[PDB]
């Protein structure tokens, strides 16, 4: 009877995470690549990384800022400090109150305005900047499932 | 909501369905300070088979049937090609005919089992069935019929181009009989595609190759399966078959999923062999390429990096090829052939390797004597002297010495002399041709060691040209890239020596110790195309690696070097060095704290001599750090690091997207990257304080603080702050 | 109807962790006061908090009105043959926001609203709590040399409100402190402290 | 191993409520100022 009992019968399993965490940054770069590679190839750990592998894409925990709680892909170019750091990436206004984003140091070579479409002087000139800093309030929090 | 199984474009977020299932933007709570959450009935099903019957008849139901009479007909697992059922009967027990192991085979069922109007498997049924006998050792003889077509809901109110009915015999003789092992395969297409007058189609698709076949149906060429003698007089066929495959067999004239086209066009194009796909098929359905030239009219179309757009023609494959070689005593020989026509027979699309190869052998010295050619009529996509692709005729004969002693020690020591001719020209380096077909068979050094293994030995005793790495520094700080180890895999019209050393051989002079000086002279074109040149290219290279173990500290040495002069596949021209240093203690058990040392230093130097610059490119990366296993109070361990890279004009770039990753590299980016930090890392009980702060600076050659780039003149920095426990219920 | 659980499950155990190295692990058993179990059907006052403040603002859901056949007689979801069908929820409550690791002389407690006194005119934050973070304490009464003066160090580190928005009087600002305090002679205590 | 399955098993506890009720008022005024106040003030107890 106990194992009939016990054939149709529910395992509980609660789970409790438990965890402050404060991040301040203003660019939002990546620190995986400092860190001591171990014997088969992998990263060592840390408890700042985004995290990140995948195989499908090839990404790997390098490709990732590690700051606050975004981890905004590094960008090659001079828009990221040469594959180190976040992009600039300015953002752009319309006449018809639809914006578009540039991804670039600088936003006169924006070659393509949609044909229909005008800027309107609304940033700057028109071209508005998207923060880089990143932030993450001093909280510690409690999941319960 | 529609049924595909995918997230198409915004369905639902199911978190946004149901609120208070996760996530901050929706709790459903209560004043009192309860929260409520649904409670769903998770469930996963992997079972789509359901099997019924016990030895002589087993009818399998299910979805997504995945059944494979044989390759070209239907080779239809990997994905399955829809719902329905599948009986297989075995006859081994059979009184008057059992040991002969008769097997029937029967499938049926319907296209993507049901689906939408427009898909390709709307209205579509498939039927086959398979007769399977073996009547010597292991010569599986068999004969199999395969349907697939329309019935008059598909008929009409279908679209796609799904052909009204494809009917398909086959015939196969796989197996090992006698000694010898025969591989054929026969096939009919009979295609009625569709429209309003039909025209039927045929098209056939017929093999006969002795080879050794591998259990995942690849064809092992280096296994001879004739073998006509022991190892004194040993000749030994490696290959020799016979192609068929007309111009009009695709995956829809014999029903499968994928496959019947070369795997790679620029690798053996001759087999369709494709593991991506699960596409079985020992030989390729070849076609004709040519230049595009679509919207403007005078100039071939070419794409935004430069290599050409080509237009492709399937026109079939038709020919023969053998391969062997005969073992004497301390010499071998051996030899291959092939020629690929088109299926119709022109020779205007003749593609002929031959080739052969002599090995001498004695005591500690081995002498090689390599001959291959390729004359191919085929189109072929490859770079020209200038170093433009083109598309045109190809006529490659190369042949290269070679020289290896090995005194015993470990040591090693070999000179060669390869000389490629590419058209005539005498071809700083062969663009890839020769790696056109399947039958490349050169030797390998060594006594006792007379295999003809398949693949041109062209990446042997050849430096390296790899500019890309996966730390900061060239490579050397990764401890899983042996630099020693960096082949080219091109093979060049050059001559040189190489000495080394390895580690893993017993008795060496230094017991874990790897290192690969050499010298090599690469011929090079008097001005770009002329066929008057000199060997006036210089590669001078060595690489090192020791790790041992000298107390309880791990050390491990790794250094690289390169002085050409020449561009020679990506390299630009200068000096490149490397050195790396990977310490790692362990806890030492009778200094107090019991501490845990570490270290890590690295420095890259490389001088590019571009077309543009003659820029140096150098980057220097450090790390150390303490642990220490005993602090104080019982169960507390503090931890630190500090890391540090510095770098001249050298950039990251990352992940394509696709399986290639990211990698170091060198640019003239003007820039200083100077990126650092310090981490320290304590622990009570349970209890981890993780505090980490980070500095990246980018200054120009002038000093102007690229970093945080609202230019301010201000580094970017990071530091973050976390307190981790975890706790098991 | 309602499914109680045995509520036997009031104890956790800490487990490894680290980077740099691993911990132990199973070395700190802290009670844990969760009082969970599935409810069918909604109670009249439940809302969907689409905020994060923790309180019904001006229409927010009705929860009810958002699973219907939940509770009332409004909406029934039921069926032809008779029968009536109500989601099933999983109710928790969890008064439990502290978490103490430590024995003997140092004791560090992981929180939320962080609940600490220095003195009178300084920290007087008890009652409400301050904010979320750390609070060490190191009580050094049984060190040999100077244990008859029972010396005692505090400790506090945290953010206030936790997260919050803009406009919030606790947007990006952080409170820390230490306080050390002895008993030279009877009941007399002198601290000192910094904040 | 009964203790471990007691450990996670539901106690399923139904409630069932029962009850008429009729009421007529034109004003709906109060009438627990009426009742007797019990030692500690609390109204006495009534069905209305």
């Amino acid at each position: 009877r106990i194992a009939a009992l016990e054939r149709n019968a529910f395992s509980v399993k609660p789970s409790l995470t438990i965890g402050y965490s404060v991040s301040r940054t203003s660019r939002n770069f990546d620190v995986d690549r400092l860190f001591p590679l171990n014997a088969d190839g992998t990263v060592a750990n840390n408890a700042f990384t985004s995290g990140g592998i995948d195989t499908d894409t090839g990404a790997q925990r390098r490709d990732f800022g590690d700051f606050g709680n975004a981890s905004d892909p590094v960008v090659a170019g001079a828009a990221g400090l040469y594959g180190f750091a976040d992009g600039v990436s300015y953002t752009v206004y319309f006449t018809d109150g639809s914006t578009a984003t540039f991804d670039g140091l600088n936003p006169a070579d924006y070659k393509v305005p949609t044909g229909k479409v005008i800027d309107t002087t609304k940033g700057r000139n028109g071209f508005g900047f998207n923060n880089l800093a990143r932030y993450k309030e001093g909280s510690t929090d409690i999941g319960i499932s | 909501t529609n049924g595909n199984g995918k997230k198409d474009d915004g369905e639902a977020t199911g978190r946004g369905t149901y609120l208070g299932s996760g996530g901050t933007a929706a709790i459903l709570r209560d004043p009192a300070g309860n929260v409520y959450r649904p409670v769903f009935f998770r469930f996963k099903n992997a079972t789509t088979q359901f099997s019924v019957g016990n030895n002589p008849v087993i009818v399998t139901l299910g979805q997504q049937q995945k059944f494979y009479f044989s390759d070209y007909v239907f080779d239809n697992n990997y994905d399955g090609r829809g719902d329905g059922f599948t009986v297989t009967v075995d006859g081994s027990n059979v009184p008057v005919i059992g040991a002969w192991k008769p097997q029937i085979k029967g499938v049926y069922g319907s296209r993507s089992g049901l689906d939408g109007t427009a898909e390709a498997g709307y209205g579509v049924y498939y039927r086959g069935v398979r007769a399977q006998i073996t009547p010597v050792g292991t010569l599986t003889a068999g004969i199999h019929y395969a349907q697939e077509g329309r019935d008059m809901f598909g008929a009409a109110q279908n679209t796609t181009s799904t052909p009204s009915d494809v009917t398909t015999y086959g015939a196969d003789l796989h197996g090992k009989a006698f000694g010898v092992e025969l591989h054929s395969e026969y096939a009919t297409s009979r295609v009625r595609p569709n429209t309003a007058n039909a025209a039927v189609q045929t098209s056939n698709a017929f093999y006969a190759r002795v080879a050794t076949r591998k259990d995942n149906l690849a064809f092992d060429l280096n296994t001879p399966a004739a073998k006509f003698g022991n190892d004194t007089f040993g000749v030994s066929l490696y290959d020799l078959n016979y192609r068929k495959i007309d111009a009009g067999y695709n995956n829809v004239a014999g029903i499968s999923e994928y496959g019947y086209g070369s795997y790679s066009r620029t690798s053996a194009q001759n087999i369709a062999y494709n593991p991506d796909t699960g596409v079985t098929a020992p030989f390729a359905n070849l076609d004709r390429q040519a230049y595009t030239d679509a919207n403007n009219d005078g100039t071939s179309d070419r794409n935004a990096d430069g290599t050409v757009v080509a237009t492709n023609t399937k026109i079939g494959q038709m020919g023969f090829g053998v391969k062997a070689a005969a073992n004497l005593g301390p010499v071998a020989i051996g030899g291959y052939y092939d020629t690929s026509t088109g299926a119709n027979g022109d020779n205007a699309n003749r593609m002929t390797e031959a080739g052969g190869s002599a090995k001498v052998a004695y005591s500690i010295f081995s002498l090689r004597g390599t001959y291959n050619t390729l004359d191919s009529n085929r189109p072929q996509i490859y770079r020209d002297a200038a170093g433009t692709q083109i598309i045109g005729d190809a006529k490659v004969r190369r042949y290269a010495v070679q020289a290896d002693v090995t005194p015993g020690l470990g040591l090693f020591v070999g000179a060669y002399y390869r000389d490629v001719n590419v058209n005539g020209v005498r071809s700083t380096t062969d663009r890839g041709l020769l790696g056109r077909g399947y039958l490349a068979s050169s030797f390998e050094p060594g006594v006792g060691n007379n295999a003809y293994r398949t693949g041109l030995r062209c990446a042997d005793n050849n430096f390296g040209t790899g500019t890309r790495d996966i730390d900061g520094v060239g490579g050397v700080l990764n401890p899983a890239v042996n630099l020693d180890q960096s082949r080219t895999a091109t093979c060049f019209t050059s001559y040189g020596v190489e000495a080394g050393h390895a580690g893993d051989n017993a008795n060496a002079l230094v017991k874990d110790l790897f290192f690969r000086v050499g010298y090599s002279r690469v011929y090079v074109p008097t001005t770009a195309t002329a066929t008057t040149g000199d060997f006036s290219g210089s590669v001078t290279y060595g690489d090192a690696r020791y790790d041992r173990k000298v107390g309880v500290a791990n050390v491990r040495l790794a250094g690289s070097f390169s002085t050409t002069n020449t561009q020679l596949d990506s390299r630009p021209a200068g000096t490149r060095g490397a050195v790396g240093l990977i310490v790692r203690t362990d806890p030492l058990e009778n200094v107090p704290f019991r501490p845990q040392f570490n270290g890590q230093v690295g420095y890259y130097t490389a001088d590019n001599r571009v077309a543009a610059g003659n820029y140096n490119a150098n980057a220097t990366k450090y790390g150390a750090g303490v642990v220490l296993n005993d602090f104080l109070l019982p169960q507390t361990k503090i931890g630190v690091r500090y890391d540090g890279y510095m770098a001249q004009n050298r950039q990251y770039t990352p992940f394509d997207g696709d399986g290639t990753q990211g990698y170091f590299s060198d640019a003239n980016n003007n820039r200083r990257t100077n990126l650092n930090g310090v981490y320290v890392e304590g622990a009570y009980q349970d209890l981890i304080f993780s505090y980490g702060t980070y500095t990246l600076s980018q200054k120009d050659l002038n000093g102007v603080e690229y970093g945080s780039g609202i230019n301010n003149g201000q580094p970017a920095r990071g530091q973050t702050f976390k307190i981790s426990y975890k706790v098991n219920f | 109807l309602g499914f109680d659980t045995s509520g036997q499950f009031s104890q956790v155990t800490s487990g490894t962790g680290g980077s740099l190295f691993s911990t132990a692990g199973r070395l700190q058993v802290n009670q844990i006061d969760l009082n969970f179990g599935l409810v069918t059907g909604l109670p009249s006052d439940a809302y969907v908090d689409t905020n994060g403040n923790g309180k019904k603002d001006d229409g927010e859901a009705t929860g009810r009105g958002t699973y219907l056949g939940s509770g009332g007689t409004a909406a029934i979801l039921r069926d032809p043959a008779g029968n009536v069908y109500r989601p099933v929820f999983f109710r928790f409550k969890n008064a439990t926001t502290q978490f103490s690791v430590g024995n003997n002389p140092v004791i560090v407690t992981l929180g939320q609203q962080q609940k600490f006194y220095f003195s009178d005119y300084v920290f007087d934050n008890n009652y409400d709590g301050r904010g979320d973070g750390f609070t060490v304490t190191v009580d050094g009464s049984n060190v040999p040399v100077i244990g008859a003066w029972k010396p005692q160090i505090k400790g506090v580190y945290g953010s206030r409100s936790g997260l919050d928005g803009t406009a919030e009087a606790g947007y990006g600002v952080y409170y820390r402190g230490v306080r050390a305090q002895i008993t030279p002679v009877g009941t007399l205590t002198a601290g000192i402290h910094y904040a």
